[PDB]
């Protein structure tokens, strides 16, 4: 195309590549890289002019037409600067108005500017109306334009790059040239139709470009204005723009989705007009699809597992649809058109709803249209002030329409009071449930036991960043020294700055005067650069400790989470296949602000009371964690007080009572506004922190078992209806996880259940959260919806609008990173358009364009003014993408679903194999003497030339900077380490077993004579973990970037032409792949959105395999061999420690040295190791130990009946018998097939056979090596 | 006084809790009265439930969001002792001030039919004496006393010390830049200074160990367009961290120290400062 | 002076060969080991002797092996070993009743016998024996068992 | 029941737990060595139950 | 080369679900409709 | 053998569904459908 | 007067009214449901007694468990339990049957 | 209510030495799921009489 000539030399050389036409060589990937990097910004909207096109879209010009910043924001109480409430009092996001006047100048680039240096003085000096009001705009409107990875300039640039020349046709016969055009896009439209007004000469100045440090945004010429809106229009127009080809979306689409930005750009406040329409693309299509008379299709036949606790769901066939199995509900197309016409965009409703019944049945069609439509939806993260965030969504409080009465109450027990048994509400059941589960926890004796202990307060410090350093305000009853320890470098967060100094201070003369005001929010000073956060102090953790404990025991038997990485695509993705299918209706329960809806004034004066009669069982002179029994004054009888000893657990609950009312201290030092700050309480918990929110799981399953059992079978008036609540169970027909949930309906009466009556149950749970003030968000749309995942007939519908192609959330003004932390959000943002499936190959086009920019780094140093760094091109293929074309073969041959790693590099270096062996036996010399797995062929002097070495080495060494002080030195290292190490070490007991842990490790590491000085995980390498896990976030000097950044380039051109030992020993395996094997599900039934015959590799893989995760002997692995840690050792570390040394042969003692290492008692070190074995371990945890793993990749897949019984250690017939791993395929087998299914699902097409086919050496040859490798780790 | 921001409105909290309820029916206050000076009270779910529901639809409606536009009058001033009726509007309005829930041996119910010629009556004021009750969220009432010998407790010392004492005051200076910018007519240049809080010793050799060293709060100080003046500390300085030889009051207004140097206040600027205990003469 | 030691090196001192698909040394302390001490609940079951009247320690339901899987499945038969030993440490009636049916369950296909009223079965899963009625008639008098 | 000893003690058999958990040991002994585990469960692996 | 052998798995892809094709056919929701849900819409009309 | 008589001693629902439930069930529902059962004498191993 | 608090008391403190205790519990939770506007199907019950012949205060569908679940499902007998205790307060003939 | 998980667990716990050339567990596995993973099609054969 005209496209493609506009493009610069170097950079069509790798349009050629992505194109498939060319293989892509080190050098196209050097050059087009450096081709970005120097090129200016602004000539990337000459290439969109370069393409003469037309479709009906026009950009009205009233989207320049600005607000004054100035009017939109003023001064309230405190001196505070916010944005006064224009028309609707949730008006609280960036106003689009001129930035023009508030910027100067920039003195490197005369074209662009940043802030005006006098309003930047003052501010910061002298409060005014004016100066510190400009500087709050700027800084927010600077950070939603910074809420991009890179720039939008560039992301338009990659879609250009891989729209120049159309892909080449691969072989595989299911491949199809799109359908899509870029002259047919109006998404690209309007981006040239806003670009009319940006140039001057012909030059297309973009209106910001968003340097690291923050957005610098173009000054205007005269006349002119630069108004904010258009930065974020083309972001959301570029955001898509790249979804919408790579969602095959028809054109006719994105005019339905432009014409909302171009509306909302019109509007003033952009992000709160795109708010109020945030929900109106998946009311169009997700929440009502089948409301029709023709209606038909297929649907998955999926079982509940009928033991109903277990959680586990079997695909058990297809269920094809008729018109008793369309949805009851009433569609969404009501509610949503008058939204519409509230923005004068009814005609968007009429294209879709057109379009919507050109679908009447489920198809592969039909699911498609769904995520099309909802990639609509903006994903722009949408940023106000910090300030302004929690002082108004986090100052809500509830309104009860039940209040408990103060006669209800009885007489204190010290602080807190009973619940009398007269009162017999909704509270009643939550004042028994939490005394039952109150009272399981003074009779467990899982507590008293110093590994418990332990893992407790290691779960306080690692889960969260902190906040604080209130022990200077602790001071105030206690003389502390209070070191500052700026003799240790590390950061001075509440993660280690606080808990090191603990280990001095008894609890008891500290809990009694832990009430701050700056308790959480900012690091121990009023003004910083950091946004005011959740987690508040670690002692007050520690008397919220109980709090923890007995809403764990709730959510003990009822949500069985078990602590995994596999959770969501385990347990929450087959609930949400099992639900919206046409046997049953869900009710996807939602319970919005519920942070904000537990209060003291109900909720925790309930609770405290009920843990204080809960705690009341049980040992009454008892300490507990260091907090010992005290006196309470009773105040229950009118004619008798007295005083009463109580535990130490009650005494944590009389101290809860005084924290939980006076409320949470949220201080605000946002960076944004101009030195607004201050604190104030809140009855709003943290948000993301899980030990806390799952309280709010603890009275989610609570609250509905109430309303299930006792209110709705007596409030509601249907009779009918009566019958169907009579034998609903929350063990059966509800299941929770935070603050939303499902409820399900009873099979017999499930989808032949009237929807005037279901309007008469939601009507009623809905009042029955205004007892409670839980505002419910409840959803009647048959569609399921558990974690933010979504689900139509049986087909998961992937939110590509949940993940953007461009967006990034940034609660700094600044994205405080070294550059090449950029790589590792590449591949993050690869594998969510993986997950996520779209169009696998022209998203495998998109990456590589995507991260050949990520391939070079500037570093400016005012010591060293140049630096510049080039990753190879077979980095990103070590780290996970697969390569687009290898030299030898054809293109797009290599599955998305390719693992990284060595076990990638072994699946393109098997196929591909052959073609190395014939290529290098000519052209190159031999070898002089011999190699094992290429023989005479000079592979490795081949593998050398394409740079296959140095992207290996390359994608393994390190990408952040070390920290520069170390203790070869004269610093004092040890002043916050070892103080912590006491902290961690409160029991003699526990120290005990952990010297005695070491003391036999180094003892038998030189008498089994197999290593030295290896790295075992034991808990002297937790303060080691944790104070690294403080510094990792801390800015370094430029002697530390620069060291590594030196030791790139030394990595990158060593001479070190070798794989690792274990790849090197990978490569002995050849595997080979017959016939597919035979079919999971019917490839007519819609298992993912996307996944149509189109879309063909991920339509195989979900076909070939299923996406229901089948729990077999293996399962995955969600037992992990060791129930319970201390927080910072990886189990993933553990299992690949003793069974090694199971294969190894070791002695029982080296197994304990290892278990008294991670703290495990000696009633418990050979408890462990006794049953560890090999036979009893599962097939993936055997091969964790040579670091093979399942991918991120495969998680959404059923791997397991694969890896199982269709990958082969020994086919008998096939395979030669070099490679019989006898008396070794125990271990050996979980290893063999394994790197079968590695390159089983690299392969494109379906998910063939795997056999392995030989070994250069012998499978004993094998087990030797790698019995060689493992004694060396 | 906690009457008084029910007062603050220019129609009175109590005048529209009487058009409140005069609107719905004359009947449930027939019966409210007697449901809530009942001996044994009863659900009582047509009488008083109607109330109270009124009640905080009228006190979510004007209440919390004055309250908010109170928070300078009730925090940032030197030294204040707010009064409330409930737990509610300290926390919900979400105003930093340490709560402390009193409780005095006196039975108030009573009270409320001693006081007399009230805007609503004896009638009104024990309805809403009830819906402050439930508004009160259920916790231990602490002795009101206790509260009132850290407050009056050592201000009954000073008749029978026989020494008459001196008197201390913070110190928040103020650069006369900040205070050129929006306009003030100043004479001097030594820095503008200002009273956040005093304090009275018996001696002067006991505050001579604290006078020298600053205190470790960071103390910014709103001054007003009018003559209104607040303070507020960044870091919140214990109560405990003043020795134990000093006497400040039990509510402390802000001023500068002169007054005469301040002239032509035009605007209201404000500015952040340290603290230093010092000597007033 | 409890101290696990002891039953785990008499255990995992015997000899298997590891060819094998399934360990019985290790399937069995899959089943034996709490994470933390756990031990007192021991105590807590002798303390209900002196209490019998008001609390009556019963087996966890949960610790029953259930009335799907067959004797040949092996960690459900190790289950009806610590059944069988914990039950005179229990303190309720019902306690050898479930222990027998414990096992009549888990072979009701080899070995049938006539189990009380109609509605529970041999493959009820042995903890809705808690009444004295529905004791089954062998376990009265093993001689009505051929 | 049998009264406190005053000497110092050893675990012995003697005793009605050593009864009850000899003889369930005896008859599980009966159970994995039966005809029914005979049929299914491989005989050396047998020896180690 | 790979390219035909992975253009032959599609031969065994298709005629895996041309097996399940023949073992559950597919038929019309005209049809199941018609049979389920045309029983509870229409009928003659006896009374007028 | 070991898998074989494993599979003898699952305790399934199968077996009891298949005389006590269903023959409920289907007595059931072919009162229900539009058409009625168009039913032909099984046989148990008789050659005419 | 009517007030349920002495029964309250003496059944609140033999229920458990736990997580794994709602299931049997759930039909009596129902009757300490203080929602009730005095306790009018008592005095109307009465009432029917003098009107009788013209009114006739019958049971009321919802009251009758079905008539396949069985005696073992634990809400289902105390639902018969609530009823035959209210059958002599009926005016209902047909009550006794 | 028809759940895999009941047969595969019955079949899976059974000894076999990990020394054999064709194991007869992993094998009809090959037989049991593929091609079965329909169990509607129990459905259609008892509405066929």
């Amino acid at each position: 195309e005209e496209l493609f000539n506009a493009l610069p030399q170097p950079l069509q050389q790798l349009s050629l590549a992505l194109a498939g036409e060319i293989p892509l060589t080190d050098h196209i990937f050097e050059q087009a890289a450096s081709t970005w990097h120097v090129q200016p910004r602004s000539l990337t909207y000459k290439l969109l002019d370069h393409i003469p096109f037309a479709t009906p879209v026009v950009v009205p010009p009233s989207i320049y037409h600005s607000l004054d910043w100035s009017k939109c924001f003023a001064v309230n109480q405190d001196r505070v600067e916010r944005i006064p409430t224009i028309d609707n009092p949730d008006d609280v996001y960036v106003p689009n108005s001129d930035i023009g006047p508030l910027l100067t100048s920039l003195h490197t680039i005369p074209d662009y500017g940043f802030l005006h240096p006098t309003i930047e003085n003052d501010a910061t000096t002298l409060r005014a109306e004016r100066a510190r009001c400009a500087s709050t705009f700027y800084k927010i409107a600077s950070s939603q334009a910074r809420q991009v990875k890179l720039d939008p300039i560039r992301m338009l640039g990659f879609l250009l790059l891989v729209q120049a020349r159309p892909r080449v046709p691969s072989g595989l016969v299911t491949d199809q040239p799109t359908r899509r055009d870029p002259t047919l896009s109006p998404a690209l439209h309007a981006i040239w139709q806003v670009m009319q007004y940006y140039k001057v000469a012909g030059v297309y100045y973009a209106p910001a470009l968003v340097v690291p440090s923050g957005a610098i945004w173009w000054i205007p010429p005269p006349g002119k204005r630069n108004v904010v809106s258009v930065q974020y229009l083309l972001t959301d127009l570029i955001s898509l723009a790249i979804l919408a080809h790579m969602t095959d979306m028809s054109p006719t689409l994105e005019l339905t989705g432009v014409l909302m930005y171009l509306r909302a750009a019109s509007s003033h406040s952009y992000a709160y007009t795109l708010l109020q329409m945030k929900s109106v693309f998946p009311a169009l299509s997700l929440r009502s699809m089948y409301r029709n008379k023709g209606f038909g299709g297929k649907a998955p036949a999926i079982e509940w597992t009928e033991p109903r606790s277990k959680y586990k769901f079997r695909w058990t066939g297809v269920t094809q649809l008729h018109d008793g199995l369309r949805p009851r509900s009433p569609s969404m197309d009501v509610p949503t058109l008058e939204t519409l016409a509230k923005y004068e965009l009814v005609d968007i409703g009429h294209t879709i709803i057109r379009e919507r019944n050109a679908h009447p049945q489920h198809n592969h069609d039909s699911v498609r249209f769904v995520r099309d439509v909802m990639a609509l939806t903006s994903g722009m993260y949408l940023v106000r002030q910090p300030t302004m965030s929690v002082l108004r969504e986090y100052s809500q409080v509830p309104d009860i329409k039940d209040p408990i009465p103060p006669s209800a109450w009885t007489g204190p027990i010290g602080n807190v009071r009973y619940l009398l048994p007269s009162v017999q509400g909704p509270a009643r059941h939550l004042y028994d449930t939490w005394r039952a589960a109150a009272r399981q926890i003074a009779q467990d004796p899982q507590w008293h036991d110093p590994l418990n202990q332990a893992i407790m307060r290691a779960q306080y410090v690692t889960a969260r960043g902190g906040s604080s350093a209130s022990l200077k305000f602790a001071l105030k009853v206690t003389g502390i020294v209070l070191p500052e320890y700026d003799d240790s470098k590390v950061k001075k967060s509440s993660k280690i700055y606080q808990a090191a100094q603990i280990a001095r201070i008894a609890f008891m003369l500290l809990i009694a005067a832990i009430h701050a005001e700056v308790t959480m929010g900012i690091r121990n000073q009023v003004q910083r650069r950091a946004r005011s956060i959740m987690p508040l102090n670690v002692i007050q953790q520690a008397i919220s400790a109980p709090h923890t404990l007995v809403a764990n025991y709730i959510n003990k038997h009822m949500n069985l989470s078990t602590t995994s990485g596999s959770v969501v695509t385990d347990k929450v993705i087959p609930l949400i296949l099992y639900a919206s299918t046409p046997p049953n209706t869900v009710v996807n329960v939602d319970i919005k602000a519920c942070d904000a809806s537990i209060t003291y004034n109900y909720f925790l004066s309930v609770i405290c009371g009920a843990m204080h009669e809960g705690f009341e069982v049980g040992n009454a002179d008892a300490a507990f964690m260091g907090v010992p029994s005290t006196i309470v004054s009773d105040r229950r009888s009118p004619v008798a007080p007295y005083s009463r000893p109580i535990s130490g657990l009650q005494t944590m609950v009389q101290h809860l009572a005084d924290l939980y009312a006076a409320g949470f201290r949220y201080s605000v030092s946002d960076a944004f506004s101009s030195g607004n700050k201050f604190s104030f309480p809140t009855s709003t918990f943290p948000s993301g922190s899980t030990a806390t929110s799952t309280e709010h799981t603890a009275n989610n399953s609570t609250m509905m078992e109430y309303f299930l059992n006792v209110h709705a079978p007596s409030h509601v008036k249907s009779a009918s209806l009566k019958r169907i609540l009579t034998d609903m169970t929350i063990q059966r027909n509800y299941v929770c996880q935070g603050d939303d949930g499902i409820l399900l309906l009873p099979h017999e009466a499930a989808s032949k259940i009237s929807a005037d009556d279901m309007n008469e149950l939601l009507t009623c749970l809905r009042d029955y959260g205004q007892l409670f003030g839980w505002n419910y968000d409840i959803d009647w749309s048959d569609t399921a919806e558990y974690l933010k995942l979504y689900a139509l007939m049986g087909c998961r519908i992937p939110n590509t609008s949940r993940h953007p192609p461009v967006g990034k959330e940034y609660a700094a003004p600044q994205t405080d990173e070294i550059w090449p932390s950029l790589i590792d959000i590449v591949i993050g943002h690869h594998l969510n358009g993986v997950t996520d499936v779209l169009n696998w190959r022209e998203w495998l086009r998109f990456s590589w364009a995507f991260a050949c920019y990520s391939s070079r780094g500037g570093y400016t140093n005012p010591r060293g003014q140049s630096f510049s760094a080039q990753y190879p091109w077979w980095t990103f293929v070590y780290l996970g993408i697969p390569p687009i074309l290898l030299p030898g073969q054809t293109p797009f041959i290599h599955s998305c679903y390719m693992p990284p790693g060595d076990q990638g590099m072994f699946s393109i270096l098997n196929g591909w194999r052959d073609w190395l062996i014939s290529h290098a036996s000519t052209t190159l010399p031999p070898l002089r003497h011999n190699h094992p797995v290429w023989g005479l062929s000079d592979v490795p002097s081949l593998l050398s030339q394409f740079g296959v070495y140095a992207g290996y080495h390359a994608a393994q060494h390190y990408r952040r900077p070390k920290p520069a002080p170390e203790t070869a030195s004269s610093d004092s290292i040890n002043q916050i380490t070892s103080d912590l190490t006491e902290y961690l070490f409160y029991d003699s007991a526990l120290k005990a077993r952990v010297m005695k842990g070491r003391y036999n490790w180094e003892r038998l590491s030189s008498s089994l004579s197999l290593n030295v000085g290896s790295r075992v995980p034991s808990l002297f390498d937790v303060p080691g973990k944790w104070v690294a896990a403080g510094r990792d976030a801390e800015k370094p000097p430029p002697s530390s970037v620069e060291d590594m950044f030196t030791s790139l380039n030394r990595c990158i051109r060593r001479p070190t032409h070798s794989f690792s030992r274990l790849l090197e020993l990978y490569l002995r395996v050849h595997v080979a792949l017959g016939e597919s094997i035979p079919l999971a599900i019917d490839p007519d039934v819609p298992q993912v959105a996307g996944a149509d015959p189109a879309n063909d590799d991920h339509w195989f893989k979900y076909t070939c395999l299923g996406d229901i995760p089948s729990a077999t002997r293996n399962y995955f692995g969600e037992s992990l061999f060791v129930g319970r840690v201390v927080s910072g050792l990886d189990v993933e570390a553990v299992d690949a420690t003793l069974l090694r040394l199971k294969i190894l042969g070791a002695p029982p003692e080296a197994f304990i040295a290892v278990l008294n290492g991670i703290g495990m008692s000696d009633s418990e070190a050979h408890q462990i190791a006794g049953r560890i074995s090999l036979a009893n371990a599962q097939l993936v945890q055997i091969a964790r130990v040579v670091h093979l793993s399942i991918p991120s990749s495969w998680m959404t897949l059923n791997t397991g009946p694969y890896i199982h019984h269709h990958a082969y250690d020994f086919k008998p017939g096939i395979t030669q018998p070099s490679a019989k791993s006898r008396d070794k395929s125990i271990w050996m087998s979980p290893i063999l097939k394994l790197l079968c299914t590695s390159y089983a699902m690299t392969v494109a097409g379906p998910v063939r056979t795997s056999i392995v086919t030989e070994i250069d050496g012998s499978a004993a040859a094998l087990s030797g090596n790698l019995r060689v490798w493992m004694r060396d780790v | 006084d906690s009457d008084a921001l029910g007062d603050s409105l220019r129609p009175s909290f109590e005048t529209q809790f009487l058009e409140r309820l005069e609107n719905l029916d004359p009947n449930l206050l027939d019966r409210a009265v007697a449901s809530i000076l009942s001996p044994t009270s009863d659900t009582s779910d047509d009488a008083v439930t109607t109330v109270l529901d009124a009640f905080n639809a009228l006190y979510r409606e004007i209440m919390t969001p004055a309250q908010r536009a109170r928070l300078p009058l009730l925090t940032q001033q030197g030294r204040v002792l707010a009064f409330a009726h409930s737990d509610y509007e300290l926390l919900s309005a979400n105003i930093p001030i340490q709560v402390v829930r009193g409780s005095i041996p006196i039975d108030h119910v009573v009270n409320l039919l001693a006081r007399r010629n009230r805007v609503g009556g004896t009638a009104l004021q024990v309805l809403l004496d009830y819906c402050y009750r439930t508004q009160a969220s259920p916790l231990a009432p602490t002795p009101a006393g206790r509260l009132y010998k850290q407050l009056f407790g050592p201000w009954l010392m000073v008749p029978r010390l026989s020494e008459p004492l001196i008197k201390l005051r913070l110190v928040a200076s103020a650069p006369a830049k900040v205070l050129r910018a929006a306009g003030w007519t100043i004479d001097g240049d030594p820095p503008l200074e200002v009273s956040c809080l005093c304090a009275y010793v018996t001696d002067r050799a006991a505050a001579t160990a604290l006078i020298e060293r600053r205190l470790d709060s960071r103390a910014l100080v709103t001054v007003g367009g009018d003559q209104l003046m607040f303070v507020e500390y960044a870091p919140p300085l214990p109560l405990v961290s003043i020795p134990r030889t000093f006497l400040l009051p039990v509510t402390y207004v802000v001023h500068w120290v002169p007054p005469q140097r301040v002239l032509l206040n035009g605007g209201n600027v404000s500015f952040t400062s340290g603290l230093e205990w010092t000597f007033d003469d | 002076v409890l101290d696990p030691t002891v039953l785990t090196n008499a255990i995992t001192t015997i000899s298997e060969s590891t060819t094998q698909t399934i360990s019985p040394i290790s399937e069995i302390l899959r089943l034996l080991q709490p994470m933390g001490n756990d031990y007192a609940a021991f105590w807590k079951c002798i303390a209900s002797w002196a209490y019998n009247g008001l609390v009556t320690t019963v087996l966890s339901e949960d610790a029953f092996p259930d009335s799907s899987q067959s004797i040949t499945h092996l960690p459900s038969m190790w289950k009806c070993l610590f059944l069988t030993l914990a039950g005179p440490m229990t303190s309720d009636p019902h306690s050898p009743v479930k222990v027998f049916m414990a096992l009549a369950n888990l072979l009701a296909q080899p070995e049938p016998i006539a189990i009380g009223v109609p509605g529970m079965h041999q493959t009820t899963p042995a903890s809705q024996f808690s009444h004295p009625g529905v004791w089954p008639p062998g376990f009265l008098n093993p001689q009505l068992i051929n | 029941n049998q009264p406190l000893p005053r000497l110092t003690v050893a675990p012995t058999y003697d005793s009605a737990m050593s009864n009850w958990i000899s003889t369930t040991i005896a008859f599980f002994i009966r159970v994995v060595n039966s005809v029914n585990m005979t049929a299914t469960v491989n005989d050396l692996t047998r020896r180690t139950m | 080369l790979a390219t035909p052998m992975i253009n032959n798995a599609i031969r065994s892809f298709l005629t895996a679900w041309d097996d399940i094709r023949i073992l559950s056919p597919d038929v019309s929701s005209k049809s199941l409709s018609a049979y389920l849900d045309s029983a509870v819409a229409n009928g003659p009309e006896l009374i007028i | 053998t070991g898998v074989m008589t494993a599979m003898r001693q699952v305790k399934t629902m199968t077996p009891f569904y298949i005389q006590h439930m269903c023959p409920t069930e289907l007595s059931v529902l072919a009162s229900v459908t539009v058409t009625p059962p168009f039913q032909v004498p099984f046989t148990r191993l008789v050659q005419n």
